[PDB]
């Protein structure tokens, strides 16, 4: 019984040496035996190793007090409306050093925005993880053709979480105290939520009583959206997966039995849009 | 393609670490409120002769302590997120950590609730011998 989460995407045949494999089934099988591991006298620890750590898998079903539920019901998403932010990505693939795992590389919004980033990785070595750009290819196939030329106009990630930070705030500042990302087949939009959420107990801003929405790693302060200038990490979102509503079949088809003003130009934020869309006509419209 | 490094029982509290802003505060809170300590780490068997120092080259492990790999006791290691040490860098990954059986139960959890003695090299109230 094993997951794909944290599954080690490197094409080095052997495991890790027991002092540096972060698990028990990391470790390589030459130092099993009876039930548990030996260090073995003469086998040396590997120095220069690079793997890519898989982030396919995140499970966020914790009830732990004081913390927030990330994921919220259908009610409460409807009370919550004002605060829905459809979002998507298009992922590209790990290749060379690595394979098996999926980067962000556009980030769409029902705002309109897309935003493209490096294809980058967590990248374990033998003294941390190392967050880097990582080797990578956009999905064969003619549907992922315009995903090409993204492949050389990314920004690191460091400036792109700053600009989704901003992007939410400015678009929400005046119409709610949070944030509903409203998914549709929500794995890997929550992958790419590691790369810009922090989540924690809620904390209100530095600079008023409204509930914290933003973390800055700076200054390791909160701010709600008003407040939030140069902060790089969204705070304690909420989110959605309009999918397990009951629908059948694709987005497209479900987003076009209620509407015909959102064609589909292909693209991260028009199923963003799309997304948010349904979800409205499904909750408010007749 | 790929080679897992996780079991299904530690994907929950393995994911509210890695988003946490404060991971060992979070793993603390999981585990209060009625969470299971993190599984899958690298123990060792050993003779159990060894000098009972907390961090070591190989397995040191006294009768009183059992000896893990160091990395896959400590949570910033075990979740692949930055570690709060000075240039990023893990103390205990590549090394062998020692760990009183009484706490053996939870690793990560005793590395990061615990301290080294620099003078004896053994842990602050589990070995030290400078009081
Ligand atoms: C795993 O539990 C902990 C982590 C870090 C600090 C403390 C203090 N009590 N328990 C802690
Ligand atoms: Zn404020
Ligand atoms: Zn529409
Ligand atoms: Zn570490
Ligand atoms: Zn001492």
């Amino acid at each position: 019984n094993v997951t794909g989460l944290f599954k080690d995407c490197s094409k080095v045949i052997t495991g890790l040496h027991p002092t540096q494999a972060p698990t028990h089934l990391s470790v390589d099988t030459k130092f099993k035996t009876e039930g548990l591991c030996v260090d073995i006298p003469g086998i040396p620890k590997d120095m220069t190793y690079r793997r890519l750590i898989s982030m396919m898998g995140f499970k966020m079903n914790y009830q732990v007090n004081g913390y927030p539920n990330m994921f919220i019901t259908r009610e409460e998403a409807i009370r919550h409306v004002r605060a829905w932010i459809g979002f998507d990505v298009e992922g590209c693939h790990a290749t060379r050093e690595a394979v098996g795992t999926n980067l962000p590389l556009q980030l769409g919004f029902s705002t309109g925005v897309n935003l493209v980033a490096v294809p980058t990785g967590y990248v374990d070595t033998p003294n941390n993880t190392d967050f880097s750009r990582v080797s990578a290819k956009p999905p064969p196939g003619d549907q992922f053709k315009h995903l090409i030329p993204l492949m050389y106009k990314g920004l690191p990630w460091n400036v792109v979480r700053i600009k989704i930070v901003q992007m939410l705030s400015d678009t929400l500042k005046n119409l709610s105290d949070r944030v509903v990302f409203v998914l549709w087949a929500h794995g890997f939009e929550l992958t790419s939520m590691k790369y810009f959420v922090k989540i924690g107990p809620e904390r209100t801003c530095c600079l008023c009583d409204r509930r914290a929405t933003c973390f800055s790693t700076a200054s390791d302060t909160y701010a709600c959206w008003h407040h939030s200038i140069g902060f790089d990490y969204v705070y304690n979102p909420f989110m959605i997966d309009v999918q397990q509503w009951g629908f059948t079949g694709n987005l497209q088809s479900n987003h076009d039995l209620y509407c015909q003003v959102h064609g589909n130009a292909h693209v991260a934020s028009c199923d963003a849009i799309m997304t948010r869309c349904l979800a409205v006509h499904e909750c408010f419209v007749k | 393609a790929g080679n897992a490094t996780e079991v299904p029982a530690n994907s929950t509290v393995l994911s509210f670490c890695a988003f946490a802003v404060d991971a060992a505060k979070a793993y603390k809170d999981y585990l209060a409120s009625g969470g299971q300590p993190i599984t899958n780490c690298v123990k060792m068997l050993c003779t159990h002769t060894g000098t009972g120092q907390a961090i070591t080259v190989t397995p040191e492990a006294n009768m009183d302590q059992e000896s893990f790999g160091g990395a896959s006791c400590c949570l910033y290691c075990r979740c692949h997120i930055d570690h709060p040490n000075p240039k990023g860098f893990c103390d205990l990954k590549g090394k062998y950590v020692q760990i009183p059986t009484t706490c053996a139960n939870d690793p990560v959890g005793f590395t990061l609730k615990n301290t080294v003695c620099t003078v004896c090299g053994m842990w602050k109230g589990y070995g030290c011998s400078c009081d």
